[PDB]
Order: structure tokens, then C-alpha cells, then sequence
């Protein structure tokens, strides 16, 4: 180790469990409320409506998501699989 | 924080019906005191050596 | 105020430590350089003088390094404050959670000693109501989608209201657009559209 | 060794204060990133998104 010569290491205030809890809370807020919880009280919304809401922010009309929702969901799942596989391969 | 759960459903939405105008204070320092230090008055006193 | 007090207390304590450094001998036989000159000859007391010079140089170098790091931090904070002024004060910033918690409207800068404060004006909702929503409305096989609002229902009828306020309105053509057929959305509801041109042509 | 360290006790004061400030800044860095919300939102048991 590196502590035998008086070079003590201070433990962090927040453990990894608390950081994981914070990240999970942020994830739940961003899938169940979108951005309402980040600027006030959390408001319930369906995820397809939130995805169309994000689509409206980039100049694409929301009518295109619901026509090919399965395609976008499959693309999202494949991208999640791809990043999970790439991170396992530093 | 407060352990609370958000009711989620595929056909449930929450539309606010009222608002409150709030004011948030943010403190930001932009400057500090300007000091000048010279060796001849600090390191030396009144001695030429 | 915590941010404005640290930048003054740290500088004051650094100045106090600089003053305290002259009260130490740094391993010599005296602290003041006049005492060794008065009690010892300059040819012999040269090494004590040089040791004092090295100690004072080290203390001054450490003070200069600390002040440079503090000045870098102050420069970063001043850049942040300038960007905050130019965005939140000289206009309305679309960056969420940058000009305060909530939907920013404007900010009012105020003078502060060796600093600046911003009185942001946010927009947070207060009371909300649960509603049943549908992403599309099937009128005559043509799916209607809201232009800027969202379809809501109070249990019996349907309305369209904006995102951040509840303003119920009758489902009409002026705020909805058609796209494709009806059998494309996984979740749709049956309803009718006002079409306010029909009663006026009679 | 300790008796000659009183001639440089001020230096030890600056070093200890700098390390304490570094530690408290490291502690404050995590609070500014992850503690954005003060309410812990529970994941709903329904996974049909
Ligand atoms: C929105 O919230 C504001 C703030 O509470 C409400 O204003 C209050 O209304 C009550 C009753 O009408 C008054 O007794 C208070 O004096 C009001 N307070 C202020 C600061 O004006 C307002 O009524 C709410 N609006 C709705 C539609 O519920
Ligand atoms: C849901 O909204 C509808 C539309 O506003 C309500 O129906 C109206 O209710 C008012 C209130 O008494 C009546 O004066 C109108 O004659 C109603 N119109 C129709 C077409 O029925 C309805 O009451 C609301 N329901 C709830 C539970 O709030
Ligand atoms: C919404 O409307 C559509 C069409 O008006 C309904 O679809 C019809 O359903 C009946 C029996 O459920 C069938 O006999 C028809 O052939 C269907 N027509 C079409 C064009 O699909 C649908 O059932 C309605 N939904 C609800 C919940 O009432
Ligand atoms: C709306 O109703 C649901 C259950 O029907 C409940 O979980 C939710 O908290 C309610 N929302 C409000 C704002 O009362
Ligand atoms: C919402 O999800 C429930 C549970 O899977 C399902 O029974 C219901 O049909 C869904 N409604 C819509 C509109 O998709």
C-alpha cells in the first residue's frame, strides 16, 4: 500500500452505493418525467410522448415517431447492445 | 432525499394548472484584492549587505 | 455569503502567513537580519544572511504560486460570471438549469464587493393534475396529431393544452395536422374534430 | 528533527491547509454533479416503456 509513511488516504464523503443511488434516481426521473423533474415537480408522461417531444426539439415533426416506433425502439436496443459490447472490449 | 415514487403509465400525463414565480440567488466572485510585493522591502530591511 | 468571504479570508491569511514568515530564523541564530550584523562581523555572518535569503525566497515563491493558483480560479469564475451575465442577463437563455432551478425568464445583476450576484427569475409549476392522454386521434381514418399541445381527457371528453399550463381547448383543425392512415400508432383513440369551416359555409 | 521544524511551521501550516482545501474541493465536486435533485425517484415496477 501507500499508507505506511504517514500518507493517509481520506475516504470520500459519498460512497459508490450513494452515487449509484443518485444515478438511478436521475435515470428514473429522466425516463418517467423527461425534464419536468429537473425544473420543478416531477410530471408523469409516457415515454413515446417524451420521445416525440425530443423529436420536436430538433426540428422533426412528432408524426414520424409513432409511424415507426418499433424501428426506433429496435435501433435504441441495438445501440445499447453495441455500447455494452464495446465497453467490454480501455 | 425524500423516497418518493412517480406513478407511471402509458396513457397518464400530468399537466400543471398553476405556477409560482420564484427568485434564485447565485453568488459569483469576479475579483480579489490586488497586492504588490517587492523583495527589497520584504527580504531586506535597511541594510545594504 | 460563502463564496465572497473565502476569497478575502484566504488572501488575508496568506498575507498574515507572509508576515509570520519573517519571525522565523529558518535554522539561523536570529530572525531579524540587523541583530546578526550588529553582533557578528559580516565576513562571518554571511552564511546566516544567505540562509535567511533562501528562506525568504522560498516563502515568497510559495506565496506567488498560491496567488497564481487563486488568480487562475478567479479567472475561471469571472469567465463563468461573464457568460452568465451575457446569457441570463442580456437576454433569455434556453440552457436548462444554468440560470437557476426552473424555466428562466430574466436575471437582475447587482453589484457586490469583489464579486457579483444574479437575481434570476425562474418559472416553476406549482399544482398539477393527472390526465389520460393519447398521442393521436382517429377521426375518419386520418390520424390527427397536435401541433404544439398534447391531447388530454378529463374522463368524458378530450382537449388539447400546452406543455407548461392547463388551457383546455376544443379539438379542431387549426391546431392539429393529419399524417398517414389510422393503423400506424400502437395507441390511438377514437374522437371527432370540430372542423370550424363546416358550420360557416351553410 | 522536530525542534528545527518550528523554524518552518508556517510552511507546514500552508501545506496542511492546501491539502485540506483540496480534500474539501474533491468532496464538493461530487455534490455538484450527482446531487442535482433532492428527491429520490423510484423506478416503477412496470417495464413496458
Ligand atoms: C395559483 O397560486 C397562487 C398562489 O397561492 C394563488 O393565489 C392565491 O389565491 C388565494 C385564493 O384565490 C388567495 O387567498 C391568495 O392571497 C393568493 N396569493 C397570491 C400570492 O396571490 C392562485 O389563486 C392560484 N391559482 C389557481 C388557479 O389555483
Ligand atoms: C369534462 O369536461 C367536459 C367539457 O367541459 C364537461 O362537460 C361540461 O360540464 C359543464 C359543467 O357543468 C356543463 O355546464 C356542460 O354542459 C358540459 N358539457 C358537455 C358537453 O357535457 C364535464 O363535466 C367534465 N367532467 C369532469 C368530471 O370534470
Ligand atoms: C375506433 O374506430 C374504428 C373504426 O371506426 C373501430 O374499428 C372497427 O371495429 C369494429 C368492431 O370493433 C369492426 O367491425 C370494424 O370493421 C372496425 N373498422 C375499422 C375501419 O377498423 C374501432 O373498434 C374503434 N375503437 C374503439 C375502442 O371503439
Ligand atoms: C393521479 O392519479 C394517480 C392514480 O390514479 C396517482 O398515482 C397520482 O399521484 C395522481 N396525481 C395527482 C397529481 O394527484
Ligand atoms: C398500457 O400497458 C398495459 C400493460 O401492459 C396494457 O394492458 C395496455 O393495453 C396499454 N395501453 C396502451 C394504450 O398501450
Amino acid at each position: 500500500a501507500q499508507k505506511f509513511n504517514g500518507l493517509t488516504v481520506l475516504p470520500p464523503l459519498l460512497t459508490d452505493e450513494m452515487i449509484a443511488q443518485y444515478t438511478s434516481a436521475l435515470l428514473a426521473g429522466t425516463i418517467t418525467s423527461g425534464w419536468t423533474f429537473g425544473a420543478g415537480p416531477a410530471l408523469q408522461i409516457p415515454f413515446p410522448m417524451q420521445m416525440a417531444y425530443r423529436f420536436n426539439g430538433i426540428g422533426v415533426t412528432q408524426n414520424v415517431l409513432y409511424e415507426n416506433q418499433k424501428l426506433i425502439a429496435n435501433q435504441f436496443n441495438s445501440a445499447i447492445g453495441k455500447i455494452q459490447d464495446s465497453l467490454s472490449s480501455a | 432525499g425524500a423516497e418518493n415514487s412517480v406513478a407511471y403509465s402509458n396513457n397518464s400525463i400530468a399537466i400543471p394548472t398553476n405556477f409560482t414565480i420564484s427568485v434564485t440567488t447565485e453568488i459569483l466572485p469576479v475579483s480579489m484584492t490586488k497586492t504588490s510585493v517587492d523583495c527589497t522591502m520584504y527580504i531586506c530591511g535597511d541594510s545594504t549587505e | 455569503l460563502g463564496k465572497l468571504q473565502d476569497v478575502v479570508n484566504q488572501n488575508a491569511q496568506a498575507l498574515n502567513t507572509l508576515v509570520k514568515q519573517l519571525s522565523s530564523n529558518f535554522g539561523a541564530i536570529s530572525s531579524v537580519l540587523n541583530d546578526i550584523l550588529s553582533r557578528l562581523d559580516p565576513p562571518e555572518a554571511e552564511v546566516q544572511i544567505d540562509r535567511l535569503i533562501t528562506g525568504r525566497l522560498q516563502s515568497l515563491q510559495t506565496y506567488v504560486t498560491q496567488q497564481l493558483i487563486r488568480a487562475a480560479e478567479i479567472r475561471a469564475s469571472a469567465n463563468l460570471a461573464a457568460t452568465k451575465m451575457s446569457e441570463c442577463v442580456l437576454g433569455q437563455s434556453k440552457r436548462v438549469d444554468f440560470c437557476g432551478k426552473g424555466y428562466h425568464l430574466m436575471s437582475f445583476p447587482q453589484s457586490a464587493p469583489h464579486g457579483v450576484v444574479f437575481l434570476h427569475v425562474t418559472y416553476v409549476p406549482a399544482q398539477e393534475k393527472n390526465f389520460t392522454t393519447a398521442p393521436a386521434i382517429c377521426h375518419d381514418g386520418k390520424a390527427h396529431f397536435p401541433r404544439e399541445g398534447v391531447f388530454v381527457s378529463n374522463g368524458t371528453h378530450w382537449f388539447v393544452t400546452q406543455r407548461n399550463f392547463y388551457e383546455p381547448q376544443i379539438i379542431t383543425t387549426d391546431n392539429t395536422f393529419v399524417s398517414g392512415n389510422c393503423d400506424v400508432v400502437i395507441g390511438i383513440v377514437n374522437n371527432t374534430v370540430y372542423d370550424p369551416l363546416q358550420p360557416e359555409l351553410d | 528533527c522536530s525542534n528545527l521544524l518550528l523554524q518552518y511551521g508556517s510552511f507546514c501550516t500552508q501545506l496542511n491547509r492546501a491539502l485540506t482545501g483540496i480534500a474539501v474541493e474533491q468532496d464538493k465536486n461530487t455534490q455538484e454533479v450527482f446531487a442535482q435533485v433532492k428527491q429520490i425517484y423510484k423506478t416503477p415496477p412496470i417495464k413496458d416503456f
